[PDB]
């Protein structure tokens, strides 16, 4: 799914009831993995301490 | 005004989400005045061309 942004009209505090506040919700959704790991080369500068 | 983009992270499944509010700044520009004058006789501004 896309980006996609919600608008929320009313927030709660720690009892329950209205607080004065709103605020904007969003959210993405989105995966990714090598599939074949010898199908590339990375090249590795480590320094020994 | 100045400010930085909010941070997103990867939230699992039904897990409360943080606030990311943003900080906001504001740069501020001064205006300054500079002049120049110079005085002329009637004769001379009447004989040079």
């Amino acid at each position: 799914i896309g980006m996609t942004v919600e608008f929320i009209p009313h927030l709660f505090g720690t009892n329950r009831r209205p607080n004065g506040s709103r605020g904007w919700f969003a959210y993405y959704r989105m995966g990714a993995d090598v599939v074949n790991p010898n199908a590339f080369r990375l090249l590795n500068v480590e320094t020994a301490s | 005004v100045s400010s930085a983009a909010v941070q997103w992270s990867w939230d699992a499944e039904f897990e409360e989400v943080s606030d990311d509010s943003p900080e906001f700044g504001q740069p501020e520009i001064p205006v300054k005045k500079a002049q120049g004058f110079v005085p002329i006789s009637i004769e001379a501004l009447q004989d040079e061309a």
